[PDB]
């Protein structure tokens, strides 16, 4: 079935490549590799975040409401004796 | 084929090939390759050494291939 032989049919595209051993594993990181992941990091942050935000929101008023139902209420024995 | 230059040169091989035959054929170079780095033998050696005379002598026939070596 698929196979290397006959997957599409291309026309007019040439292909450059060096061997491994010619070339560093790690060239660049510091003057390449960090902006590109800032920029990357950049492109997906309000469409992340936020609703992580609320989450947080959301569980620690959750947590304070219960601890306060906890705690006893000075008018269940003040108010009428 | 082997094309030499003055300090160095390509030694190599080509061919065509219908395209569902090309990783085969890599295949079965590569193993002549490796074959006779490994486990090359007297006899066909001395064919080789056969057929490399008979061009040599072959190729010098006529003047112009003689002045033009």
């Amino acid at each position: 079935g698929r196979e290397f032989g006959n997957l599409t049919r291309i026309r007019h595209v040439i292909s450059y490549s060096l061997s491994p051993l010619e070339q560093r594993a790690l060239p660049h990181v510091l003057s390449k590799g960090v902006p590109n992941m800032l920029r990357r990091v950049r492109e997906s942050f309000f469409r992340v975040v936020p609703q992580f935000v609320v989450f947080y929101l959301l569980y620690t008023w959750g947590t304070e409401e219960f601890e306060k139902s906890k705690r006893k209420n000075p008018a269940a024995y003040e108010n009428d004796k | 084929f082997s094309i030499c230059y003055a300090d160095t040169g390509l030694l190599g091989a080509h061919f065509v090939c219908d395209r569902m035959k090309i990783d085969d054929m890599m295949f079965v170079l590569q193993g002549q390759w490796m074959r006779l780095c490994t486990s090359a033998t007297e006899s066909e050696v001395a064919r080789g050494k056969n057929i490399l005379r008979n061009a040599l002598v072959s190729h010098l026939d006529g003047t112009t291939p003689v002045c033009e070596d």
